[PDB]
């Protein structure tokens, strides 16, 4: 808002807007992503190292 | 991805709003920036999406896209000169930009080919909207339809894959592998036109020659690479028919290799040099890449991404001549060195970068390549030391008579080499130097 | 299973792992011999076949395993092809024989 | 000397020197500065001809020969020696005449 | 090259477009006159 | 134009920089936003992200184990590169009439 | 399982859990539609698209409206559709016997060498 | 509804006709309310105001009332040789009917009249043929079951219906031409399945009336026309013209939806060879169409002078590029149809 930057940062937040919309629905996607979290055959724990760590 | 998709949307309202041709084109550097920080990927898909995934494959050809897409509005001014539809411009270019991360993140081979087709319209606008010369009619013809008349037949094979498969996300189809003899020309062919092929060659020298300095540098930067990366994402289930019929390809791409550096010898048009030139290049990458090695594939990605720059930056080149002294040919344009000297520094990078001179991206690509061709067969070293033989060669005349024979008499006084093409120059060859640093997220993806 | 296909991706994803690494020890053993043969100038047959020969055997097993399946290859392809070599093996006799 | 005929083009082709130079001298279009080169009707000519020759292609037995022994017999009898070549290589392959001791490109 | 495919299609096109042109340029007897002879052809088949 | 205005021109002209000719303020802050954008904010932040980024690839960790399993082969007294992607004994060949002549492969 | 069930592979075990966007994402392609589209009017007719909201929320209103309409009416029409098969693979059982999974150490298959 | 008020009754009748034969339980029935299609459509058709108009009209009747002839006929023959509606088998009693059918609907080797009409029609009118008087004939292909017929309809459907669309210059033929191509096909989809036939010619009836709908509101009926016809800016003149290439079916115009969803299920059936011959012909198609759009995809081109403005009616402006803009961005509804499982 120096002059320099008069209507064309206001203007360039909505691009940034969309960065943030873009953000929270893929954060989202990693939500419905849960059926393997912790339980896969590679990176699975057994049972036990919980401890409120959702790893991912 | 969709942080990506979400911005390019939210950067189409700038192309209505007055007076933004130079926002935009910071944001889109801006956003290239930004997916530059998200990198973390290894062979399997990641950054899944609803539909939409990210790869070593796939990461490297995003970023080169939303790098040239940005480089589009450095390149082209004229249009702001001339209030040629501004508005419309930078639509259709956002608009292709968009296409272009959906085709290369599309997971599926369907929503892969709907993305690649779709393609099919704003390249088009690009071309037609801002062309210069009456040939821009039939050279749209050309392009459109040399496309359509094979890449539309895939998508029989595309569904012909659903049946006998049940689904086409790209892991699924690697499962299984198939041996019909008309699914696998069906599908290498209509990739080969768009790669482009020696004797399919024949429409792009004419989208190059009568397109602006935007709309060719689109189509040698991105349009062959695109049919490259499809090529190997599919030719994993193609294996054994490709087997049994691989010679013909290899062959006709390596002998089309020295005769089209022969043409560029006797070449008189500097987009016509670098237009066949570029169908040399991805002459070698298509051998690589059938070859199918993994010396010739990962090298095949190498390749397809330098060569994308260093053709982008050799037509800033022939528009800055096309833009000074008005005429494409060699004879008019020639001793430039005595009127842009500090330009004629980067007509020589460029050049060199096409002539495999290290440190070049370009270069790590044809070690791979080679080793993979002659590995597979020692009759190709009678050709391949041809075929880069004259490479090196027209590349020699082109960069020696533009710049260095004594001035043309008939020229009419031009201004002089400018902030913006310097910039622009740097910008497509300091990355091509840049990368060797890390090919390794550039040269590893199988 | 024949069609599971998380299974068959985890397996995958091991062998590249174990891919990438038996990749290196071919490497490393080359190194291994790259400095013995620089130790001294006259030493090269002091110890170039005694420690050489591990790095030639790494290379043929190397082949053999993972060797002449080409890029894309995935635990499915390589583990076949052990198992059509087994059949080689013992219907044909020592693989470089020909056939009977 | 053809009594004259280096004199009969000598009149006229010595008339358009001065027109170039009038061209070139010109103060007012290299006013303008807008670029562009004086017209030269050998360029466009030149430019044309490049462009388009197709129309004037006849396909009969000299270009048919020309562009066989051009282009078509270098494809087929590369392909055909390329493809033979491999045939005998891989047939040693498969056969397992070749063990893996004395194999090339072990690794690509 | 382009002769094969290229503008010769184009060209062969305008010939068969200029012919195609030709059998519509008539009276609408002679395409009755077709039809007619197509039931005529069936009729006597359902017959043999 | 005389001696004195070449010899101190005035400051009325501009000499464009490439990117607008019709303002003085606009084509320079068009060039200093221009140039910014491009370079320090991707050619040197990003080069620098690039550079200290962590293990993407595990090529290092790939070669982090390419010591260990070699040292550890070599003590265990096993073969340091095993051939089979698993046991030849864990492998149930199926016999010859399964065969049949199914094209083995070498 | 190791059994290739049909019906049990068709059954509605559930493991279907929908986005944020996956029911609101036809009210909002609608209403964006209609919205659009009352923008082309304005467009076209050399007027402010901004002007005459509302015939903007009017279209918006018709298309949201539609959307939620038809999103009801696929998920009655898929779910008949699953009855169906589902019908049909209990009516003709022994057109479909349940088929057993094996694994890839019980088959043998052609591979590609590259070489 | 042009002019007069006895537009809207005979539309009326004519939809009750036509509705007929898409009920109509037996030949009889269909072919009565065939009839009354050749009835109500014929007064619509043939203007008292023009000349053009008149000639068309004999030429539909006369062709119409011999297919209406020659289709009871045949139905008397195979619902008497088989003394039941729903013959066992397709023999010789029943490719006369399709015959009959496929004349009627303007099918390939029965078509030289269609071009011919062309001329007379004026848009709408025209329009209301294009449309409407092809479902009767059609829905009732549906139920004859021959499979070699079709199949050299489709094959012929194409070819002549590009061939001939390449060389026209008046809007008019090329419309008739255009729709020849579509209308393979439609038929090479009705060959197939139904539903998927339903929803391929409702699409196209959808693209055909928006069209057409334009070419009434702006009166341009020649090709020089399309390049002189004014447009302030020179950019809906490139806008509205999108639809052009919707004709064509490329991704992003909404054509596409429904070619795909032919062509899906076609190859499901397996005939991939007829898939092939008519998506050859596709671009053939789309070709004169980008000969159209020369017009509109540069700008700023030479034009006529005199033209200062350029004035439409509120009603169809209104309707038309509603239209036009679902045209433009229709796909992303993929989810809004639920008709295709
Ligand atoms: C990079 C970059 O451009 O930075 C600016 C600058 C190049 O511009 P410059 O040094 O001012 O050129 C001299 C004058 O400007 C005066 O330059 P000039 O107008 O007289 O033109 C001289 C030359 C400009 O270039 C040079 O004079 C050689 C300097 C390397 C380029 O360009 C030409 O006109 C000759 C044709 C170009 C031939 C290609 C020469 C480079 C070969 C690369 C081999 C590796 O590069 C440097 O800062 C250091 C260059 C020293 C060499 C280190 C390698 C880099």
């Amino acid at each position: 808002m120096v002059l320099g930057l008069d209507k064309r940062a206001l203007w360039g937040a909505l691009p940034l807007l969309g960065f943030a919309i873009g953000h929270f629905l893929d954060k989202k996607e990693t939500e419905r992503m849960t059926m393997f979290r912790d339980k896969s055959a590679l990176y699975g724990r057994p049972a036990g190292s919980e401890g409120k760590a959702p790893s991912w | 991805m969709l942080k990506i998709i979400f911005f390019l949307l939210f950067l189409i309202p700038f192309c209505f709003i007055n007076n933004m041709y130079w926002m935009v084109q910071i944001m889109m550097f801006f956003i290239s920036f930004i997916f530059l920080l998200m990198n973390n990927f290894m062979n399997y898909w990641s950054e899944i999406s609803y539909f939409l995934g990210c790869d070593m494959l796939s990461y490297g050809l995003i970023l080169l896209s939303l790098w040239i897409c940005s480089l589009m509005l450095l390149a082209s001014e004229m249009i702001n000169k001339h209030n040629n539809y501004k508005n419309l411009f930078l639509l259709n270019i956002i608009i292709l930009l968009l296409l272009l991360i959906l085709t290369f993140s599309s997971m599926s081979l369907f929503m892969f080919y709907l993305f690649f087709e779709s393609s099919l319209i704003p390249t088009l606008f690009l071309i037609l909207g801002w062309g210069y010369q009456p040939e821009r009619l039939q050279a749209g013809l050309y392009l459109l339809f040399y496309t359509l008349l094979v890449s539309l037949p895939m998508l029989i094979g595309i569904f012909y894959l659903m049946n006998k498969i049940g689904s086409m996300n790209f892991y699924l189809m690697n499962n299984f592998m198939f041996n019909y003899d008309l699914l696998y020309f069906c599908l290498l062919c209509a990739f080969l036109v768009k790669m482009p092929m020696f004797l399919v060659h024949l429409w792009l020298p004419k989208a190059h020659v009568e397109a602006p300095v935007s709309g060719s540098m689109i189509l040698a930067g991105i349009m062959l690479k695109l049919g490259g990366y499809g090529m190997l994402r599919v030719i994993s289930f193609l294996q054994l028919m490709n087997l049994k019929y691989s010679f013909v390809w290899i062959s006709i791409s390596l002998v089309g290799g020295v005769l089209v550096s022969l043409v560029c010898l006797r070449q008189t048009d500097l987009k016509a040099l670098i237009a066949y030139s570029s169908v040399a290049h991805m002459g070698i990458v298509l051998s690589g890449l059938l070859t199918m090695t993994y010396w010739g594939l990962c090298g095949s990605y190498t390749l397809m991404i330098a060569h994308g720059l260093c053709s982008s930056g050799l037509f800033c080149l022939a528009n800055v001549s096309y833009e000074r002294l008005g005429s494409r040919s060699m004879l008019i344009n020639k001793g430039l060195l005595n009127f842009m000297p500090s330009m004629t520094l980067w007509w020589f990078l460029l050049s060199s970068a096409n002539m495999a001179a290290p440190p070049t991206l370009n270069l790590l690509g044809e070690i791979y390549l080679l080793n993979s061709i002659v590995s597979w067969s020692w009759i190709s070293m009678i050709l391949l030391s041809f075929l880069s033989f004259f490479s090196a060669a027209y590349t020699l005349y082109l960069y020696s008579f533009s710049q260095h024979g004594k001035l043309f008499s008939g020229v009419y006084s031009f201004s002089s080499g400018k902030i913006r093409e310097y910039l622009l120059m740097l910008l497509h060859w300091l990355p091509l130097n840049l990368l060797i640093l890390k090919s390794e997220s550039f040269m590893l993806w199988l | 299973y024949t069609d599971d296909a998380v299974c068959r991706f985890e397996a995958d994803q091991q062998f590249r792992r174990d891919r990438m690494v038996d990749n290196e020890i071919v490497n490393i053993l080359r190194q291994r011999f790259e400095d013995c043969t620089l130790y001294e100038a006259p030493d090269h047959m002091v110890k170039c076949r005694p420690l050489m020969d591990q790095y030639e055997k790494a290379t043929e097993n190397w082949f053999i395993k993972y060797g002449d399946l080409g890029g894309y290859a995935n635990a499915k392809t390589a583990y076949m092809k052990q198992k059509h070599r087994l059949i080689w093996e013992r219907r044909h006799g020592p693989v470089g024989s020909g056939m009977k | 000397e053809e009594q004259e005929f280096i004199k009969r083009k000598h009149e006229a082709t010595l008339k358009l020197r001065q027109e170039f130079l009038k061209q070139s001298s010109n103060p007012y279009r290299h006013a303008t500065g807008e670029g562009g080169t004086v017209f030269d009707a050998g360029l466009a000519r030149f430019q044309a001809m490049r462009v388009s020759n197709y129309e004037h292609f006849k396909p009969t037995g000299k270009s048919f020969r020309t562009g066989l022994f051009a282009v078509v017999l270098p494809i087929a009898l590369y392909a055909w020696a390329l493809k033979a070549e491999r045939d005998g290589r891989e047939e040693k392959y498969r056969t397992g005449q070749v063990a893996y001791k004395d194999r090339q490109f072990k690794f690509i | 090259s382009e002769y094969f495919g290229g503008q010769h299609l184009y060209q062969k096109l305008s010939m068969y477009s200029k012919t195609l042109f030709l059998m519509h340029n008539n009276s609408l007897k002679i395409y009755l006159l077709l039809f007619v002879f197509w039931i005529l052809i069936l009729l006597i088949l359902l017959f043999l | 134009l005389t001696t004195e205005d070449f010899a101190n021109p005035s400051p009325k002209n501009w000499q464009s920089y490439g990117f607008d000719y019709k303002d003085q303020v606009e084509d320079r802050k068009a060039t200093k936003s221009t140039f910014f954008v491009t370079v320090t904010l991707c050619l040197v932040w990003g080069s620098f992200y690039w550079a200290y980024l962590p293990d993407t690839q595990f090529r290092n960790w790939a070669q982090r184990e390419g010591f260990l399993e070699l040292r550890r082969r070599e003590l265990a007294g096993v073969d340091l590169v095993s051939p089979n992607y698993v046991d030849p004994a864990s492998i149930t060949l199926p016999s010859d009439e399964d065969l049949g002549d199914t094209e083995i492969i070498i | 399982s190791a059994v290739n069930d049909p019906l049990e592979l068709l059954t509605n075990k559930g493991t279907h859990e929908p986005s944020f966007l996956s029911p609101i994402w036809n009210p909002i392609a609608c209403g964006v539609a209609g919205v659009g589209a009352a923008i082309f009017i304005n467009w076209g007719f050399r007027k402010p698209v901004f002007s005459g909201i509302q015939k903007h929320i009017a279209f918006g209103a018709i298309g949201v409206g539609a959307g939620a309409y038809f999103d009801q009416k696929r998920n009655e029409y898929l779910a008949k559709r699953d009855a169906v098969l589902r019908h049909y693979i209990e009516l003709h059982p022994d057109d479909f016997p349940v088929k057993e999974r094996k694994t890839y150490g019980q088959v043998l298959e052609s591979w590609v060498p590259v070489r | 509804m042009f002019n007069n008020s006895s537009k809207i009754l005979f539309i009326t009748i004519m939809i009750i006709g036509t509705l007929i034969t898409v009920t109509s339980n037996s030949w009889l029935g269909a072919w009565m309310g065939l009839e009354i299609n050749l009835l109500s459509f014929i007064p619509l058709l043939s203007d008292n105001n023009n000349l053009m108009s008149t000639e068309a009209s004999l030429k539909y009747f006369l062709t119409q009332v011999l297919a209406s002839t020659v289709l009871l006929f045949s139905s008397i023959l195979l619902m008497l040789k088989n003394n039941m509606n729903n013959e066992i088998n397709e023999s010789f009693t029943s490719m006369i009917i399709m015959s009959a059918l496929l004349l009627k609907s303007g099918a390939a080797p029965f078509h030289f009249w269609f071009p011919n009409m062309m001329e007379g029609l004026t848009w709408m009118n025209a329009l209301m043929l294009m449309t409407w008087q092809k479902i009767a004939p059609l829905m009732l292909i549906s139920y004859l079951n021959i499979k070699y017929l079709l199949l050299i309809s489709v094959i012929l459907s194409v070819i002549i219906g590009a061939i001939g669309g390449l060389n026209q210059t008046s809007l008019r033929k090329l419309m008739a031409f255009s729709s020849i191509n579509h209308l393979g096909w439609m038929l090479s989809s009705l060959m197939i399945s139904e539903s998927i036939w339903l929803i391929y010619f409702f699409f196209y009836s959808f693209l055909s009336f928006v069209l057409t709908f334009m070419f009434n509101i702006f009166k341009l009926f020649h090709l020089n026309q399309l390049f002189s016809w004014f447009v302030n800016s020179k950019i809906l003149k490139f806008t509205l013209f999108m639809n052009f290439l919707s004709l064509g079916g490329l991704p992003p115009f909404l054509g596409f939806l429904p070619k795909w969803l032919v062509i899906q299920q076609l190859t499901l059936c397996n005939q991939y060879f007829m898939l092939t011959l008519m998506m050859m012909s596709t671009l053939i198609t789309l070709f004169f169409y980008l000969r159209i759009c020369y017009s509109a995809f540069m700008m700023n081109y030479f034009e006529n002078n005199w033209i200062m403005k350029m004035n439409m009616n509120s009603i169809n402006y209104n309707m038309y590029m509603i239209m036009t803009f679902f045209s433009i961005f229709g796909l992303f509804l993929i989810s809004l149809f639920y008709f295709m499982f």
